[PDB]
């Protein structure tokens, strides 16, 4: 099973997939590979949750249903390591008002 | 394009694979679309139609084009003893057009022009998928 | 492998390649990071989403979803489709 995801970390959002077995540690390869920067100088959650590094995506909550093509689950990233940075996310840009047109 | 008058009996089953209320609709002899009555989502329906004949399936309250195994069209085959399978599907629209569907979809038509966007997308907007649009459309292949 | 895609207010989006090429506009843009002037985050984001959608879904007869769209987003996303031609 693929599970869809967005990697995010500050203004960083990563769009891939993996399988539901592969692990968090399999995951910061891959971000290994695309931000160029080591497993061990990044952490992942979700939501607050710090994930464990041989645990499955499944384990860790990121499934079919869950983690959709058009619905990617989020999965924060967190950097630095003598001394690891806090898991911080800035949001999205909001849409506007709403335009009165729209029972 | 039309169908064949064969007279040969075929049986079909229509699956609504579908999140839209779908209808069917048949190509007469002619070639005018007959539409027949409506499938709820998920919803099946045992049908007795011919080989030969031409079918394709619509969103029923919009329009919009759908699949049927597949492709555009559905054309009961050679019935070999049990009834022929129709799977009905949501295309992948491009992501324009579903952005009209949404956006007809929640203003009234009379409104169009209060939308504060180009002036080609207010004709986009209008321009409503449609039978008879898309056979001409489907017809020069 | 990756492209880069820069929203009109700063976050940036790290995409496969060809996921990238759904649109036309980016082909060109690229041909690597292309910046989108006018296309918000909350806009961009739903874009990325539908080309993970999109190369997904399309040639498959494994029964496919709808793609949603909130009404709030609905028109700048219309209008950032139309721009990418896609
Ligand atoms: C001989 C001869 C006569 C005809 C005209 C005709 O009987 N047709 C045209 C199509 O092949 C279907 C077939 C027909 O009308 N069958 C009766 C019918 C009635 C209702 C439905 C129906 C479809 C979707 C939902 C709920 C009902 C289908 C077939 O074609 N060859």
């Amino acid at each position: 099973m693929d599970v869809f995801l967005m990697i995010r970390r500050h203004k960083t959002t990563i769009f891939t997939d993996a399988k539901e077995s592969s692990t968090v540690f399999e995951l910061k390869r891959i971000v290994e590979g695309i931000l160029k920067r080591p497993p061990d100088e990044q952490r992942l959650y979700k939501d607050d949750q710090l994930l464990d590094d041989g645990k499955t995506l499944g384990e860790c909550g990121f499934t079919s249903q869950t983690a959709r093509p058009q619905a990617p689950a989020t999965v924060g990233l967190a950097f630095r390591a003598d001394t690891f940075e806090a898991l911080c996310i800035e949001p999205f840009s909001s849409p506007p008002e709403l335009p009165d047109v729209m029972k | 394009l039309r169908s064949v008058n064969s007279r040969e009996p075929s049986q079909v089953i229509f699956c609504n694979r579908s999140p839209r209320v779908v209808l069917p609709v048949w190509l007469n002899f002619d070639g005018e679309p007959q539409p027949y009555p409506t499938l709820p989502p998920g919803t099946g329906r045992r049908i007795h139609s011919y080989r030969g004949h031409l079918w394709l399936f619509r969103d029923a309250g919009t329009h919009d084009g759908l699949l049927v195994n597949q492709t555009e069209l559905f054309v009961p085959s050679l019935n070999d003893g049990q009834p022929i399978f129709a799977n009905i599907t949501l295309p992948v629209y491009t992501l324009k057009e579903r952005c009209l569907q949404v956006v007809r979809s929640l203003v009234k038509p009379e409104n169009y022009r209060r939308l504060d966007i180009v002036r080609s997308l207010y004709e986009d907007l209008e321009d409503h998928p449609n039978v008879q649009k898309d056979l001409e459309r489907l017809t020069q292949e | 492998m990756y492209v880069k895609l820069i929203s009109s207010d700063g976050h940036e989006f790290i995409v496969k390649r060809e996921h990238a090429l759904t649109s036309g506009t980016i082909k060109a843009m690229l041909s690597n990071e292309v910046n989108f002037r006018e296309i918000p985050s909350h806009v961009l984001s739903k874009v990325c989403m539908y080309f993970t959608y999109k190369v997904r879904y399309t040639n498959s007869s494994t029964e496919i979803p709808e793609f949603p769209i909130a009404p709030e987003i609905a028109l700048e996303l219309l209008m950032a489709a139309n721009f990418l031609d896609c």
